[PDB]
RNA sequence: UAGCUAGUAGGUGGGGUAACGGCUCACCUAGGCGACGAUCCCUAGCUGGUCUGAGAGGAUGACCAGCCACACUGGAACUG
RNA sequence: ACCCGCAGAAGAAGCACCGGCUAACUCCGUGCCAGCAGCCGCGGUAAUACGGAGGGUGCAAGCGUUAAUCGGAAUUACUGGGCGUAAAGCGCACGCAGGCGGUUUGUUAAGUCAGAUGUGAAAUCCCCGGGCUCAACCUGGGAACUGCAUCUGAUACUGGC
């Protein structure tokens, strides 16, 4: 069944914080069926250093999918 | 819709069952091969009418033994 | 800004008779440094008589070439004694680059942004009558289209 | 490629000033200036028509002292930048932060104008930097640290640009140690004893 | 030649063989060494020439180049054995190396310091 | 026959630039007459016609312009034999462009310019340039 | 390396299996493969992708993923 | 991490090479002896090639030396194929299997193609943005893959009859 995480994404300590719809067999870096956005706080000092697509969380998020402790406080901030 | 295939027989002598040789054509763009090439295949047949010469229409049906799944629809064309 | 360029030296020696004797030839190029290509032969007993010689050819040699605009067009091949000299318009980088015996001669009929590969003899007096034919063989789009009525 | 050897005796060798081991005590006099290098030598080799353009151009890098791949970066930028690749890439290298370093007055040669970058005495921007590949923006501000405002290194540098030709395109201070970069050199604002309208020919491959 | 003669087999392509085979594509081998002779060179030239009979670790056993001058090569030593033409030798193609194993360094050397075997005392 | 028409017009022309002809004589097919349209067409000859029923004879008037020679090169694709097909898109260019290429496509024999530009694709027959 | 095949080819019906089939059995038939390279030997995991060059064309399947095959070395099974 | 101080030039430079190609070379020893080479060839009393000295050239935390595969080589050819004698034309030929032929109409719509619908995930070439100093690498947005499979049409042409 579907869930959605939260993952590093990125070399050695070069992160990108993205996030991901996937399913619960998945392994910690294995698949994934959706890339919707990241939630990174340095973000390389930019402005719109966080985002997530509007159009691919409603898919998944209305809907069963299951959302992360590392993630809930941006979907509740767009409200999806 | 189906694929039909085309050849003309060249053995009988089974209870319940033919032997077709069946014509094809191969370009392989990879080497620039273009010929044509011949195969042979088993096909069912319990009406036993087919002389051998006789051309032959086949479809894909049911697996007997190796290389024999196709069986006979019609005869196409009589030898002479 | 005219300028009078050497391609290659030759040497040929021969015994006689008792001893030997050696003569020298050079290959040069003058033109006009764009649209028009001239060379000269020249051979002497000394190498700068035989370069001497040769620019007394060169300035008395001309090729029209159907040019515009310092360039290319359209590949081209000529062809001269086993040399098959064949020309590729060169672009985004150096433009000279090519065969060591082309330099000179595509920059005194002002063409020199060309990538050039002789394809068989490298013999410098082939070579330049190779690459000189493929120049005499180049035209103009324009001409190419305008072979039609009207 | 390191030379490990004397300043003046590589700048006897290319024949020409270098701005190496520059200082108020002056060059002429008792240093072999403009002499002939080794035993035998012109002041002037007679060179091959592509020789004579390739001597010009290692005195062009050397001058500004820049490594092969940085020389051709600048003419692979000044080849696709207006009309003469020569005068574009003088252009470039005239602009670069060691040179803008030095014509400001921070030290008193061009390699010691870029060893204060390595070094990280520079400022541009209020920002610290580190790396001599940049090229510096038109009325930006060129600083030094607090921290070595007190290096006789820059005392020095300072007494030596009070003691040359001004240019003519920037302004600086020695009580602030900071100066502002107005625009590039026009037309008669530079010169040198080396040539580069002409070495727009090489290259090779 | 027409499409059917171009059938079932690719144009051939072939030779890059190697002239060095005991080596069997290593750069360096080792083997035993068992005896060291003087022979003639080619041309007229009266120079002399040293080459070494060496049995390799693999079984074949090749006649090997001595360069420069002065060696401590004797029977059962074991030394390295590399490929390089000689073209003052007939057929000899082998050659010893001095910085390995027990062979020795040449005498009296002020050029080249990686090279004949030498290394410059260290503390 | 003659085992391939075809041959018998490309070598008939091509053999006639290098004897600097006016104009050249062949027996007559709907290939030829086609071929021969695209020609006047791009300027590579300047009239054709046939004459006859029993024996019907084409006469082509040849065409080399301002300089020396019309074309480089003129050469076989498809043949009787191995014909080789391309769709509107997957049509080749000869000669950066100002070379051509002949396609019977769906409507006619015409240029690949024509073809990519009426929309065609076909047998490709030969090379111009 | 030009010849090679009695569970080798074909019929009918059980028994076991999600399920096809000499998987295996009963009673019959005499067929099958072969220069488009059968029989036999040597090399090699595959694909997405990777590498090289004027491209064309070859080569490659360390890497990060999707599959296979396998786990002292060989043969079998259970449990889920 | 990132920033600020404290010692004291302290702890830190090699390797190949100098006839000519291809950048640096003079003088002296040895005197065909002994060595040196990528190929030319050097070497018998001015050795530009060996040895040494004094200088000089290329590159630099490297510098030389090698190995395997592919290039340069159209020299295994599609693009660039070849075959009198150089190299490659069966002694003179018949002919089964394979390859293969003018021109016209009617007919079929396999392939062929025009419109329609799928696929070739992610990364990435290339193209328009962001991050680090370049080269790497990362990241926001793109693009394409003759075909294969299906459907509505056309039958100029090829196959079939």
């Amino acid at each position: 069944m579907v869930t959605i995480r939260l993952a590093r994404h990125g070399a050695k300590k070069r992160p990108f914080y993205q996030v991901v719809v996937a399913d619960s067999r998945n392994a910690r870096n294995g698949r994934f069926i959706e890339r919707v956005g990241f939630f990174n706080p340095i973000a390389s000092e930019k402005e719109e250093g966080t985002r997530l697509d509007l159009d691919r969380i409603a898919h998944w998020v209305g809907q069963g999918a299951t959302i992360s402790d590392r993630v809930a406080a941006l979907i509740k901030e767009v409200n999806k | 819709k189906i694929r039909t295939l085309q050849g003309r027989v060249v053995s009988d002598k089974m209870e319940k069952s033919i032997v077709v040789a069946i014509e094809r054509f191969v370009k392989h763009p990879i080497y620039g091969k273009f010929i044509k090439r011949t195969t042979k295949l088993h096909v069912h047949d319990e009406n036993n009418e087919c002389g051998i010469g006789d051309v032959v229409e086949i479809r894909e049906c049911r697996p007997l033994s190796k290389t024999k799944s196709w069986t006979l629809v019609r005869v196409v064309e009589k030898a002479v | 800004e005219l300028q009078e360029k050497l391609i290659a030296v030759n040497r040929v020696s021969k015994t006689v008779k008792g001893g030997r004797i050696f003569s020298f030839t050079a290959l040069t190029v003058v033109g006009d440094g764009n649209g028009r290509v001239g060379f000269g032969y020249g051979k002497a007993r000394e190498v700068p008589a035989a370069i001497q010689k040769a620019m007394e050819k060169a300035r008395r040699n001309m090729i029209n070439v159907a040019l515009n605009n310092g360039t290319l067009q359209h590949p081209v091949k000529g062809v001269h004694t086993g040399s098959r000299v064949f020309m590729q318009p060169a672009s985004e980088g150096t433009g000279i680059i090519a065969g060591g015996a082309m330099r000179a001669v595509l920059e005194v009929a002002g063409v020199h942004n060309v990538l050039a590969k002789a394809y068989g003899s490298t013999n410098p007096i082939n070579v330049v009558r190779a690459t000189i034919d493929g120049l005499e063989n180049m035209n103009s789009p324009e001409m190419v289209a305008a072979k039609r009525g009207k | 490629a390191r030379y490990l050897g004397p300043k003046l005796k590589l700048s006897r060798r290319e024949g020409t000033d270098l701005f190496l081991k520059s200082g108020v005590r002056a060059i002429d006099t008792k240093c072999k200036i403009e002499q002939a290098p080794g035993q035998h030598g012109a002041r002037k080799p007679r060179l091959s028509d592509y020789g004579v353009q390739l001597r010009e151009k290692q005195k062009v890098r050397r001058i500004y002292g820049v490594l092969e791949r940085q020389f051709r970066n600048y003419y692979k930028e000044a080849a696709r930048l207006k009309g003469n690749t020569g005068e574009n890439l003088l252009a470039l290298l005239e602009g670069r932060l060691d040179n803008v370093v030095y014509r400001m007055g921070f030290g008193a040669t061009r390699a010691e104008a870029r060893q204060l970058v390595s070094h990280k005495a520079i400022m541009v921007n209020g920002r610290v930097v580190n790396i001599a590949s940049y090229q510096v923006s038109p009325n930006d501000v060129v600083s030094i640290r607090e921290k070595a405002k007190k290096q006789s290194r820059v005392k020095a540098a300072l007494e030596l640009a009070e003691q040359r030709e001004k240019p003519t395109w920037l302004e600086v201070d020695a009580g602030k140690m900071e100066g502002t970069f107005k625009r590039k050199p026009e037309r008669s604002d530079l010169s040198a004893d080396i040539n580069e309208h002409l070495i727009v020919e090489l290259y090779s491959k | 030649a027409t499409v059917n003669q171009l059938v079932r087999k690719p144009r051939a392509r072939k030779v890059a063989k190697s002239n060095v085979p005991a080596l069997e594509a290593c750069p360096q081998k080792r083997g035993v060494c068992t005896r060291v002779y003087t022979t003639t060179p080619k041309k007229p030239n009266s120079a002399l020439r040293k080459v070494c009979r060496v049995r390799l670790t693999n079984g074949f056993e090749v006649t090997s180049y001595i360069g420069g001058e002065g060696h401590n090569l004797q029977e059962h030593s074991v030394i390295l054995i590399r490929g390089g033409r000689v073209k003052d030798l007939p057929g000899v193609r082998y050659h010893t190396v001095r910085g390995a194993l027990d062979c020795s360094g040449v005498k009296d050397r002020k050029q080249a310091r990686s090279k004949y075997g030498v290394k410059r005392p260290k503390a | 026959s003659m085992q391939d028409p075809i041959a018998d017009m490309l070598t008939r022309i091509r053999n006639g630039q290098a004897a600097n002809k006016a104009a050249v004589t062949m027996p007559s097919s709907k290939l030829k007459v086609a071929i021969a349209n695209v020609l006047k067409e791009e300027g590579f000859i300047e009239d054709f016609k046939v004459e006859g029923d029993t024996k019907p004879e084409l006469e082509l008037t040849l065409k080399y312009f301002q300089g020396k020679a019309v074309v480089e090169s003129i050469q076989r694709v498809s043949r009787p034999g191995l014909r080789i097909y391309k769709r509107k898109d997957e049509l080749p260019k000869v000669m950066a462009g100002l070379g051509i290429a002949v396609v019977s496509t769906s409507k006619g024999v015409m240029t690949d310019r024509a073809a990519r530009q009426a929309g065609l694709g076909g047998e490709i027959i030969c090379y111009v340039a």
